[PDB]
Protein backbone atom coordinates (compact mmCIF):
# COMPACT_ATOMS: atom_id res chain seq x y z
CA UNK A 1 0.00 0.00 0.00
CA UNK A 2 0.77 4.28 -0.32
CA UNK A 3 3.11 5.40 2.66
CA UNK A 4 3.28 9.01 4.60
CA UNK A 5 6.05 10.69 6.87
CA UNK A 6 5.06 13.80 8.13
CA UNK A 7 5.92 16.38 11.02
CA UNK A 8 3.36 18.55 12.56
CA UNK A 9 4.85 21.46 14.98
CA UNK A 10 2.53 23.85 17.13
CA UNK A 11 3.87 27.44 19.27
CA UNK A 12 1.86 28.99 21.45
CA UNK A 13 3.02 32.31 22.99
CA UNK A 14 3.83 33.44 26.49
CA UNK A 15 3.09 37.27 26.74
CA UNK A 16 3.34 37.27 30.91
CA UNK A 17 7.20 36.04 30.59
CA UNK A 18 9.27 33.90 28.33
CA UNK A 19 9.78 31.74 24.86
CA UNK A 20 6.83 30.75 23.26
CA UNK A 21 5.45 26.30 24.36
CA UNK A 22 6.99 24.53 21.23
CA UNK A 23 5.93 20.74 20.36
CA UNK A 24 7.10 18.55 17.59
CA UNK A 25 5.95 15.25 16.72
CA UNK A 26 6.82 12.85 13.51
CA UNK A 27 4.99 10.07 12.14
CA UNK A 28 5.16 7.01 9.61
CA UNK A 29 1.90 6.87 8.37
CA UNK A 30 -0.51 6.34 12.03
CA UNK A 31 2.98 5.35 14.16
CA UNK A 32 4.69 8.20 16.38
CA UNK A 33 8.38 7.80 15.68
CA UNK A 34 10.23 11.71 17.99
CA UNK A 35 8.68 14.29 19.66
CA UNK A 36 10.68 17.25 20.53
CA UNK A 37 8.83 19.85 23.87
CA UNK A 38 10.52 22.83 24.90
CA UNK A 39 9.22 22.52 28.26
CA UNK A 40 11.00 18.75 28.76
CA UNK A 41 14.68 18.97 30.59
CA UNK A 42 16.64 17.03 27.90
CA UNK A 43 16.34 19.94 25.30
CA UNK A 44 16.66 16.84 22.98
CA UNK A 45 14.67 15.36 19.74
CA UNK A 46 13.83 12.16 21.24
CA UNK A 47 12.99 8.44 20.14
CA UNK A 48 8.99 7.45 20.36
CA UNK A 49 9.34 4.02 18.39
CA UNK A 50 11.65 1.44 18.84
CA UNK A 51 13.38 1.10 15.43
CA UNK A 52 14.14 5.02 14.99
CA UNK A 53 16.37 3.97 18.44
CA UNK A 54 19.52 2.21 16.67
CA UNK A 55 20.16 5.73 14.95
CA UNK A 56 23.47 7.46 15.70
CA UNK A 57 24.73 9.90 17.69
CA UNK A 58 24.94 12.15 14.54
CA UNK A 59 21.32 11.87 13.54
CA UNK A 60 20.44 13.04 17.40
CA UNK A 61 22.59 15.94 17.26
CA UNK A 62 21.33 16.75 13.80
CA UNK A 63 17.30 16.88 14.43
CA UNK A 64 17.78 18.43 17.64
CA UNK A 65 19.61 21.46 15.97
CA UNK A 66 17.37 21.71 13.39
CA UNK A 67 14.26 21.03 15.16
CA UNK A 68 15.26 24.28 17.53
CA UNK A 69 16.00 26.12 14.51
CA UNK A 70 12.03 25.62 13.65
CA UNK A 71 11.09 26.78 17.33
CA UNK A 72 13.00 30.25 16.31
CA UNK A 73 11.54 30.40 13.17
CA UNK A 74 7.75 30.38 15.00
CA UNK A 75 9.08 32.46 17.72
CA UNK A 76 9.95 35.46 15.27
CA UNK A 77 7.11 34.85 13.27
CA UNK A 78 4.72 34.55 16.42
CA UNK A 79 6.04 38.87 16.65
CA UNK A 80 5.74 39.71 12.71
CA UNK A 81 2.01 38.75 12.45
CA UNK A 82 1.09 40.45 16.04
CA UNK A 83 2.01 43.44 13.89
CA UNK A 84 0.50 42.04 10.55
CA UNK A 85 -2.69 41.76 12.10
CA UNK A 86 -2.58 44.82 14.42
CA UNK A 87 -2.59 42.83 17.68
CA UNK A 88 -1.70 43.93 21.59
CA UNK A 89 0.88 42.20 23.29
CA UNK A 90 -0.84 41.05 25.97
CA UNK A 91 -3.07 38.23 24.12
CA UNK A 92 -1.66 34.73 23.57
CA UNK A 93 -1.54 33.64 19.64
CA UNK A 94 -0.90 29.86 17.94
CA UNK A 95 1.12 28.84 14.67
CA UNK A 96 0.63 25.14 13.36
CA UNK A 97 3.03 23.84 10.64
CA UNK A 98 2.47 20.56 8.98
CA UNK A 99 4.43 19.39 6.04
CA UNK A 100 5.64 15.65 4.27
CA UNK A 101 5.42 13.58 1.37
CA UNK A 102 3.45 10.67 -0.06
CA UNK A 103 5.14 7.41 -1.62
CA UNK A 104 3.28 5.16 -3.51
CA UNK A 105 2.81 0.69 -3.61
CA UNK A 106 5.95 1.34 -5.14
CA UNK A 107 7.41 3.31 -2.82
CA UNK A 108 8.59 6.11 -5.68
CA UNK A 109 7.39 9.89 -4.97
CA UNK A 110 3.57 10.37 -4.92
CA UNK A 111 2.26 13.60 -3.42
CA UNK A 112 4.36 16.35 -0.99
CA UNK A 113 3.03 19.08 1.00
CA UNK A 114 3.71 22.37 3.31
CA UNK A 115 1.03 24.03 5.60
CA UNK A 116 1.29 26.90 7.99
CA UNK A 117 -1.84 28.34 10.49
CA UNK A 118 -2.29 31.25 12.88
CA UNK A 119 -4.84 30.93 15.72
CA UNK A 120 -6.45 28.02 13.99
CA UNK A 121 -7.04 29.15 10.46
CA UNK A 122 -5.02 28.94 7.10
CA UNK A 123 -2.53 31.23 6.23
CA UNK A 124 -0.38 30.03 3.42
CA UNK A 125 0.70 26.88 1.91
CA UNK A 126 2.51 25.01 -1.10
CA UNK A 127 -0.13 24.19 -3.90
CA UNK A 128 0.01 20.59 -5.50
CA UNK A 129 2.77 21.32 -7.92
CA UNK A 130 4.97 21.80 -5.01
CA UNK A 131 5.90 25.43 -7.41
CA UNK A 132 3.41 28.02 -5.95
CA UNK A 133 1.58 29.72 -2.86
CA UNK A 134 -1.98 29.74 -1.53
CA UNK A 135 -2.19 32.84 0.52
CA UNK A 136 -5.73 33.21 2.53
CA UNK A 137 -5.77 37.42 3.37
CA UNK A 138 -3.22 40.03 2.61
CA UNK A 139 -1.03 39.27 5.19
CA UNK A 140 -0.14 36.12 3.60
CA UNK A 141 0.20 37.49 -0.18
CA UNK A 142 2.86 40.10 1.29
CA UNK A 143 4.67 37.08 2.88
CA UNK A 144 4.27 35.14 -0.73
CA UNK A 145 5.98 38.21 -2.27
CA UNK A 146 8.79 37.47 -0.29
CA UNK A 147 9.21 33.92 -0.91
CA UNK A 148 8.93 34.45 -4.58
CA UNK A 149 11.82 36.74 -4.48
CA UNK A 150 13.58 34.45 -2.12
CA UNK A 151 13.16 31.28 -4.38
CA UNK A 152 11.52 29.28 -1.00
CA UNK A 153 9.31 27.15 -2.73
CA UNK A 154 12.18 25.43 -4.87
CA UNK A 155 14.50 24.86 -1.44
CA UNK A 156 11.32 22.90 0.09
CA UNK A 157 10.56 20.72 -3.11
CA UNK A 158 14.31 19.32 -2.98
CA UNK A 159 13.54 18.08 0.40
CA UNK A 160 9.95 16.96 -0.34
CA UNK A 161 10.72 14.95 -3.53
CA UNK A 162 14.10 13.64 -2.71
CA UNK A 163 15.55 13.85 1.13
CA UNK A 164 11.85 13.48 2.62
CA UNK A 165 11.26 9.92 0.22
CA UNK A 166 15.02 8.70 1.25
CA UNK A 167 14.18 8.88 5.03
CA UNK A 168 10.77 7.40 4.53
CA UNK A 169 12.07 4.17 2.52
CA UNK A 170 14.80 3.80 5.50
CA UNK A 171 12.18 4.28 8.07
CA UNK A 172 9.90 1.86 6.22
CA UNK A 173 12.80 -1.43 5.81
CA UNK A 174 14.14 -0.74 9.15
CA UNK A 175 10.57 -0.87 11.05
CA UNK A 176 9.52 -3.47 8.57
CA UNK A 177 8.70 -5.79 11.50
CA UNK A 178 5.23 -3.44 12.71
CA UNK A 179 5.26 -0.55 9.65
CA UNK A 180 4.74 -3.15 7.17
CA UNK A 181 2.18 -5.68 9.36
CA UNK A 182 -1.79 -4.75 8.79
CA UNK A 183 -4.01 -5.44 11.87
CA UNK A 184 -6.94 -6.18 10.36
CA UNK A 185 -10.04 -5.28 12.63
CA UNK A 186 -11.23 -8.09 15.43
CA UNK A 187 -15.27 -7.55 14.83
CA UNK A 188 -18.17 -8.67 16.71
CA UNK A 189 -21.95 -7.62 17.73
CA UNK A 190 -23.73 -6.72 20.50
CA UNK A 191 -27.84 -6.40 21.62
CA UNK A 192 -29.01 -4.04 24.12
CA UNK A 193 -33.33 -4.14 24.76
CA UNK A 194 -34.57 -0.32 24.55
CA UNK A 195 -38.18 -1.32 25.13
CA UNK A 196 -40.18 -4.60 25.30
CA UNK A 197 -40.23 -3.81 21.01
CA UNK A 198 -36.91 -1.96 20.04
CA UNK A 199 -33.46 -2.86 19.99
CA UNK A 200 -29.80 -1.37 19.64
CA UNK A 201 -27.33 -3.52 17.62
CA UNK A 202 -23.80 -2.26 17.72
CA UNK A 203 -21.10 -3.31 15.53
CA UNK A 204 -17.37 -3.30 17.22
CA UNK A 205 -14.09 -3.25 15.21
CA UNK A 206 -11.29 -3.68 17.48
CA UNK A 207 -7.23 -3.56 17.62
CA UNK A 208 -7.40 -2.47 14.30
CA UNK A 209 -4.36 -0.51 12.16
CA UNK A 210 -3.82 1.67 10.10
CA UNK A 211 -6.50 4.06 11.20
CA UNK A 212 -8.61 4.34 8.10
CA UNK A 213 -11.42 1.45 8.04
CA UNK A 214 -15.65 2.04 6.85
CA UNK A 215 -18.41 0.22 8.98
CA UNK A 216 -21.65 0.44 7.04
CA UNK A 217 -25.15 -1.05 8.02
CA UNK A 218 -27.67 -2.69 5.33
CA UNK A 219 -31.11 -3.70 6.06
CA UNK A 220 -32.16 -6.39 3.61
CA UNK A 221 -28.86 -5.87 1.50
CA UNK A 222 -29.71 -1.96 1.44
CA UNK A 223 -27.90 0.96 2.90
CA UNK A 224 -29.55 2.38 5.95
CA UNK A 225 -28.53 5.84 7.66
CA UNK A 226 -31.50 6.66 9.08
CA UNK A 227 -31.94 5.36 13.01
CA UNK A 228 -27.99 5.03 12.89
CA UNK A 229 -25.01 6.13 15.14
CA UNK A 230 -21.54 6.18 14.25
CA UNK A 231 -18.33 7.12 16.81
CA UNK A 232 -15.12 8.66 15.66
CA UNK A 233 -11.78 6.16 15.51
CA UNK A 234 -10.07 5.87 18.63
CA UNK A 235 -6.59 5.20 20.00
CA UNK A 236 -6.74 2.30 22.20
CA UNK A 237 -3.75 3.16 23.58
CA UNK A 238 -1.72 0.77 22.28
CA UNK A 239 -0.52 1.41 18.67
CA UNK A 240 -4.13 0.40 17.05
CA UNK A 241 -7.19 1.77 16.44
CA UNK A 242 -11.56 0.87 17.71
CA UNK A 243 -14.79 2.22 15.97
CA UNK A 244 -18.54 1.22 16.64
CA UNK A 245 -21.62 1.94 14.15
CA UNK A 246 -25.23 1.29 15.95
CA UNK A 247 -29.20 0.68 14.73
CA UNK A 248 -32.04 0.88 16.18
CA UNK A 249 -34.71 -1.90 14.82
CA UNK A 250 -37.55 -3.75 15.82
CA UNK A 251 -37.49 -6.81 18.33
CA UNK A 252 -37.65 -9.34 16.54
CA UNK A 253 -36.17 -8.50 13.03
CA UNK A 254 -32.79 -8.49 13.69
CA UNK A 255 -31.76 -11.12 10.92
CA UNK A 256 -32.59 -8.09 8.06
CA UNK A 257 -29.45 -6.12 9.30
CA UNK A 258 -25.72 -6.64 8.28
CA UNK A 259 -22.84 -4.61 9.47
CA UNK A 260 -20.09 -4.16 6.53
CA UNK A 261 -16.29 -3.76 7.56
CA UNK A 262 -13.70 -2.11 5.00
CA UNK A 263 -9.70 -2.35 6.15
CA UNK A 264 -6.72 -2.45 4.38
CA UNK A 265 -6.08 -5.94 6.57
CA UNK A 266 -9.15 -8.21 4.95
CA UNK A 267 -8.56 -9.55 1.65
CA UNK A 268 -12.42 -8.86 1.14
CA UNK A 269 -14.81 -6.94 3.07
CA UNK A 270 -16.91 -8.80 6.40
CA UNK A 271 -20.23 -9.27 6.91
CA UNK A 272 -21.45 -9.70 10.71
CA UNK A 273 -25.22 -10.41 11.20
CA UNK A 274 -27.56 -11.40 14.47
CA UNK B 1 -13.01 29.03 19.31
CA UNK B 2 -13.77 25.03 19.01
CA UNK B 3 -14.80 23.00 22.08
CA UNK B 4 -13.42 19.71 22.93
CA UNK B 5 -15.31 16.47 21.52
CA UNK B 6 -14.99 13.63 24.87
CA UNK B 7 -15.10 9.37 24.28
CA UNK B 8 -14.52 7.94 27.46
CA UNK B 9 -13.53 4.25 27.13
CA UNK B 10 -11.42 1.03 28.21
CA UNK B 11 -8.57 -0.70 25.91
CA UNK B 12 -10.34 -4.15 26.78
CA UNK B 13 -13.69 -5.35 26.83
CA UNK B 14 -14.57 -4.67 30.58
CA UNK B 15 -14.95 -7.55 32.86
CA UNK B 16 -15.14 -7.30 36.64
CA UNK B 17 -11.87 -7.78 38.85
CA UNK B 18 -9.25 -8.25 35.39
CA UNK B 19 -6.68 -5.10 34.90
CA UNK B 20 -7.53 -2.73 31.90
CA UNK B 21 -6.49 0.47 31.06
CA UNK B 22 -8.82 3.34 31.59
CA UNK B 23 -8.77 6.09 27.98
CA UNK B 24 -10.31 9.70 27.90
CA UNK B 25 -9.63 10.83 24.16
CA UNK B 26 -10.60 15.30 23.85
CA UNK B 27 -10.52 15.72 19.97
CA UNK B 28 -11.17 18.97 17.79
CA UNK B 29 -10.52 21.66 20.33
CA UNK B 30 -8.53 24.83 19.71
CA UNK B 31 -6.82 26.59 21.22
CA UNK B 32 -4.53 23.85 22.89
CA UNK B 33 -4.80 25.06 26.10
CA UNK B 34 -7.12 22.08 28.21
CA UNK B 35 -7.30 20.26 31.54
CA UNK B 36 -7.97 16.59 31.72
CA UNK B 37 -8.68 14.18 34.93
CA UNK B 38 -9.78 10.82 35.26
CA UNK B 39 -12.45 10.33 38.12
CA UNK B 40 -12.72 7.49 40.45
CA UNK B 41 -15.74 7.58 42.29
CA UNK B 42 -15.94 11.73 41.73
CA UNK B 43 -11.96 11.21 43.34
CA UNK B 44 -9.30 12.40 40.82
CA UNK B 45 -6.97 9.64 39.94
CA UNK B 46 -3.07 10.12 40.75
CA UNK B 47 -1.30 8.23 37.71
CA UNK B 48 -2.39 9.67 34.89
CA UNK B 49 -0.28 10.25 31.37
CA UNK B 50 -0.56 11.72 28.05
CA UNK B 51 0.35 11.62 24.63
CA UNK B 52 2.40 14.54 22.77
CA UNK B 53 0.54 17.26 21.18
CA UNK B 54 -0.66 16.72 17.87
CA UNK B 55 -3.63 18.22 15.12
CA UNK B 56 -6.14 16.79 12.41
CA UNK B 57 -6.68 18.82 8.86
CA UNK B 58 -8.81 21.43 10.33
CA UNK B 59 -5.67 22.42 12.52
CA UNK B 60 -8.19 21.25 15.81
CA UNK B 61 -5.90 19.69 18.43
CA UNK B 62 -6.38 15.69 19.65
CA UNK B 63 -4.93 14.19 23.36
CA UNK B 64 -5.01 10.43 25.04
CA UNK B 65 -4.93 10.66 28.41
CA UNK B 66 -4.73 6.56 30.49
CA UNK B 67 -4.39 5.11 33.23
CA UNK B 68 -4.12 1.34 34.61
CA UNK B 69 -7.33 0.17 36.35
CA UNK B 70 -9.32 -2.93 37.36
CA UNK B 71 -13.01 -2.44 36.80
CA UNK B 72 -15.24 -3.54 39.00
CA UNK B 73 -19.42 -3.81 39.48
CA UNK B 74 -20.36 -0.90 41.86
CA UNK B 75 -16.64 1.42 41.16
CA UNK B 76 -17.68 4.84 38.93
CA UNK B 77 -15.59 5.77 36.05
CA UNK B 78 -15.50 9.63 34.63
CA UNK B 79 -13.51 11.97 32.46
CA UNK B 80 -13.42 15.85 33.45
CA UNK B 81 -12.53 18.92 31.46
CA UNK B 82 -11.96 22.65 31.63
CA UNK B 83 -11.76 24.21 28.09
CA UNK B 84 -11.92 27.98 27.53
CA UNK B 85 -15.23 27.18 25.95
CA UNK B 86 -16.54 26.11 28.70
CA UNK B 87 -17.85 27.85 31.86
CA UNK B 88 -17.53 24.66 34.31
CA UNK B 89 -15.92 21.42 33.72
CA UNK B 90 -17.57 18.70 31.49
CA UNK B 91 -18.12 15.43 33.09
CA UNK B 92 -18.76 12.21 31.04
CA UNK B 93 -19.36 9.08 32.88
CA UNK B 94 -17.53 5.86 31.75
CA UNK B 95 -20.38 3.70 29.44
CA UNK B 96 -18.73 0.02 29.22
CA UNK B 97 -20.92 -0.79 26.38
CA UNK B 98 -19.86 2.25 24.29
CA UNK C 1 14.32 13.25 9.16
CA UNK C 2 13.14 17.27 9.49
CA UNK C 3 13.57 19.68 6.93
CA UNK C 4 17.60 20.05 5.70
CA UNK C 5 17.28 23.40 4.04
CA UNK C 6 17.13 26.86 4.89
CA UNK C 7 14.57 28.56 7.01
CA UNK C 8 12.73 31.27 6.13
CA UNK C 9 10.34 33.70 8.58
CA UNK C 10 6.54 35.14 7.56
Amino acid sequence: GSHSMRYFFTSVSRPGRGEPRFIAVGYVDDTQFVRFDSDAASQRMEPRAPWIEQEGPEYWDGETRKVKAHSQTHRVDLGTLRGYYNQSEAGSHTVQRMYGCDVGSDWRFLRGYHQYAYDGKDYIALKEDLRSWTAADMAAQTTKHKWEAAHVAEQLRAYLEGTCVEWLRRYLENGKETLQRTDAPKTHMTHHAVSDHEATLRCWALSFYPAEITLTWQRDGEDQTQDTELVETRPAGDGTFQKWAAVVVPSGQEQRYTCHVQHEGLPKPLTLRW
Amino acid sequence: QRTPKIQVYSRHPAENGKSNFLNCYVSGFHPSDIEVDLLKNGERIEKVEHSDLSFSKDWSFYLLYYTEFTPTEKDEYACRVNHVTLSQPKIVKWDRDM
Amino acid sequence: AVYDGREHTV
